[PDB]
RNA sequence: CCAUAGGUUAAUGAGGCGAACCGGGGGAACUGAAACAUCUAAGUACCCCGAGGAAAAGAAAUCAACCGAGAUUCCCCCAG
RNA sequence: UUUUGUAUAAUGGGUCAGCGACUUAUAUUCUGUAGCAAGGUUAACCGAAUAGGGGAGCCGAAGGGAAACCGAGUCUUAACU
RNA sequence: AGGACCGAACCGACUAAUGUUGAAAAAUUAGCGGAUGACUUGUGGCUGGGGGUGAAAGGCCAAUCAAACCGGGAGAUAGCU
RNA sequence: GUUUAUUAAAAACACAGCACUGUGCAAACACGAAAGUGGACGUAUACGGUGUGACGCCUGCCCGGUGCCGGAAGGUUAAU
RNA sequence: AAUUCCUUGUCGGGUAAGUUCCGACCUGCACGAAUGGCGUAAUGAUGGCCAGGCUGUCUCCACCCGAGACUCAGUGAAAUUGAACUCGCUGUGAAGAUGCAGUGUACCCGCGGCAAGACGGAAAGACCCCGUGAACCUUUACUAUAGCUUGACACUGAACA
RNA sequence: CUUUAAUGUUUGAUGUUCUAACGUUGACCCGUAAUCCGGGUUGCGGACAGUGUCUGGUGGGUAGUUUGACUGGGGCGGUCUCCUCCUAAAGAGUAACGGAGGAGCACGAAGGUUGGCUAAUCCUGGUCGGACAUCAGGAGGUUAGUGCAAUGGCAUAAGCCAGCUUGACUGCGAGCGUGACGGCGCGAGCAGGUGCGAAAGCAGGUCAUAGUGAUCCGGUGGUUCUGAAUGGAAGGGCCAUC
């Protein structure tokens, strides 16, 4: 359905991402989450991007 | 629309019965709701699968106000 | 003449110490976002071949 | 591997890995196979002379299987701890 | 116009037949893939030209790996 | 013979004689049996030619890992109780 | 005068009966249509197989034709008998 | 008139006549890898294709669809 | 109606009686104008209907003439065929019995006739289905391709706007 | 820079001429006794036509093929994966073209945690206000709610409302369940690092059961692997993902 895929990308400049879904119409504003980067081995901010 | 359709059988029910000795981890009952609840040394999973957390003999009983069936355990 | 190895099989199975066969698990190439971490983690290590499918792989890999 | 036209097992499963060319030109030597050289010095050329490794082989390793009696001077080969210990305890010499 | 094409005589040579083998020029489909078109069958069958007791190939603008080998041809391995 | 099932009114044979259908080669796996045994065995070829030579090779005595690499261990992981 | 009329030879083949292991692998007997024409017939010749020829029926191409015959690929393939 | 030699002779095919369309001659078209041959030792009152089918009275409406014909401004578009 | 399902439409004609025929009507299931419409003298081994003549076509067969049939002499095939000491009935049964059960009937063997049965004979059903069978045919099924067309480079040059 | 000019310049392509390639199935002459062919002379065409290689369009003219299965015979109709109930004979499983319904998603809150709360419906009174809307009280006891079918659950709420947040974490996993296999499901507990809570603790998504697609091929990011003489690189692998 109208429920597209997205990378969340780490703010430490490892190119580690999580991938997840988002409704683009009902929420336009960009998704920002703390999550565990396993390369540096810390919790870190992760921001939206294109899959 | 007419008929023709059914799902695959999910092989629920009790697996280990009272008396039967188990190893921690062993599933004791798969089930949709909580027909049975967890007592001593027993985990409710997330699909309400009930499993041993210790080795021992399975015990069923009834308890409490509402007369609910608890599976618990007697660690040998 | 010599027997010819089935070359597909060769690229997907590999022989072990006691004569079994390891193989990569299926379901881990794509359509991943939806699969739960746990599911994907348990698929990552290589697996041995089941007792009822060794005949089908000893046929394909007779020099293995 | 025909299963009546179900997708057969060697096609359900993924391909994996690649073939290393460097492995075709590696050997392992056992310790048991160091008595068998003619010299009591162990180059690569000394092992090929005694038909312990092949003509195409560029590298070897001496691994711990079997015993060894004499002093035996290894040269230009690699060796595992489990071995190095058992060559040297027998009176021997490793020199890279 | 000079030539040239053409024409006449002389000398020398070829043509055809034949088992397979050999080199070249053309070149299928059934079949397999449990259907089928890439692919396979197969450069096979067959057609055609040419040569000899053999034929073809052949003396590195070749391999190899920082050590080296030293034209072609055929057999065993390398290796399903 | 084929079948759930045939006296079948299902199939086939007029009778006799003769001929008429699980082979061969090359690989591979398992069993039996013989030889030798951490070893076993040679191929082409040479040859007084079923001998003897020829160990080029092949299988085994070590495995793990995609691989580098490590090795009675190794891979996984920052690390394994 | 005439793809005019009646009607033998000659060309044909509408009806019936016989025949249907025949006299005959398409005929016989009795009647029937054309019969100076887009007629008929002899001798020789040309057109060749996905090709010919066809006043067209998938008709004919040596008693064979929605693709001739002979040999080859070839022991095609046959989850069927 | 012709037709299924060997179960169909007919209302089927053909026909004179009608119409459309192609073809300016090294014609269109056809057979041929090509050379070449038919068309035709003809030349638009001629030749090829398609449909209708003597004669008589006639032959109405639709160019949206599919073909064919013409038109070139603009769009889109190949090798290069 | 070579076209009309309902349909033997309705009406008229013809017959003692007409699901056909002829003339009309129009409610054309689903005619129609060169895949031609409506008409048409002549022609037709062409389709349908009626009438006179004639008749063994029939009522309903009878007799006769020849050729076979039948007997004798001579010659001498064929399809078919597990074996046979090869009856009827009712039952049964792989579901339609000479062969099973029960019962009835029947001395042994020919010749001329008939064709109810032997699921008689002649043929590995043509109908039906199946096969990841075959062929040939169609098309705005897929993929190609001969041919016909487009342009670019080549064979292919010069001068002047 | 904008606009525009002649200085010079490299290619363009649109005419018009020309002749020397090329054409000639125009005429004549010769080989020759010849309507072929070739050669010559002379006209007419003329870089057009035509032939090659490449290329777009067209192309049943020709060829090779495909055109599913279930099915109380086939066809037409219907169906083909998944979830729930019944059939199902009180463990599991269990057929039919048997009887009933659903899914091919949603949600950065509708997830996590701490704290608090308890429904539908009816009756009585009350500005506009009516059978039906906000207010008060009483009866009632989940007849309600649970994002969506059905079933089983749910008050310790799994239902409802607030605060703070990202455990909708990464590595693993004793041991169970369930499949012919491919696979699918449950999982205490260990390590790293988070969130809520004073703490005990809880959290690896949602009350549970649908919301899906093997391999091959290829794409995007990362990487202590590989790299065909050597150093790189291309490509290959491994991890993430489409």
């Amino acid at each position: 359905g109208i429920r597209e895929k997205i990378k969340l990308v780490s703010s430490a400049g490892t190119g580690h991402f999580y991938t997840t879904t988002k409704n683009k119409r009902t929420k336009p504003e960009k998704l920002e989450l703390k999550k565990f980067d396993p390369v540096v081995r810390q919790h870190v901010i992760y921001k939206e991007a294109k899959i | 629309t007419r008929n023709g359709r059914d799902s695959e059988a999910k092989r629920l029910g009790v697996k280990r019965f009272g008396g039967e000795s188990v190893l921690a981890g062993s599933i004791i009952v798969r089930q949709r709701g909580t027909k049975f609840h967890a007592g001593a040394n027993v985990g409710c999973g997330r699909d309400h699968t009930l499993f041993a957390k210790a080795d021992g003999k399975v015990k069923f009983e009834v308890k409490g106000p509402k007369n609910r069936k608890f599976i618990s355990i007697e660690a040998e | 003449p010599k027997i010819k190895t089935v070359r597909g099989a060769a690229k997907r199975f590999k022989k072990t110490g006691k004569g079994g066969f390891k193989h990569k698990h299926a379901n881990l190439r794509h359509i991943l976002t939806k699969k739960a971490t746990k599911r994907k983690r348990h698929l990552r290590p290589k697996a041995m071949v089941s007792k009822g499918d060794l005949g089908l792989v000893i046929a394909c890999l007779p020099y293995a | 591997g025909f299963e009546g036209g179900q997708m057969p097992l060697y096609r359900r499963l993924p391909k994996f890995g690649f073939t290393s060319r460097k492995a075709a030109i590696t050997a392992e030597i056992r310790l048991s196979d160091l008595a068998k050289v003619e010299g009591g010095v162990v180059d690569l050329n000394t092992l090929k002379a005694a038909n312990i490794i092949g003509i195409q082989i560029e590298f070897a390793k001496v691994i711990l299987a079997g015993e060894v009696t004499t002093p035996v001077t290894v040269r230009g080969l690699r060796v595992t701890k489990g071995a190095r210990a058992a060559i040297e305890a027998a009176g021997g010499k490793i020199e890279e």
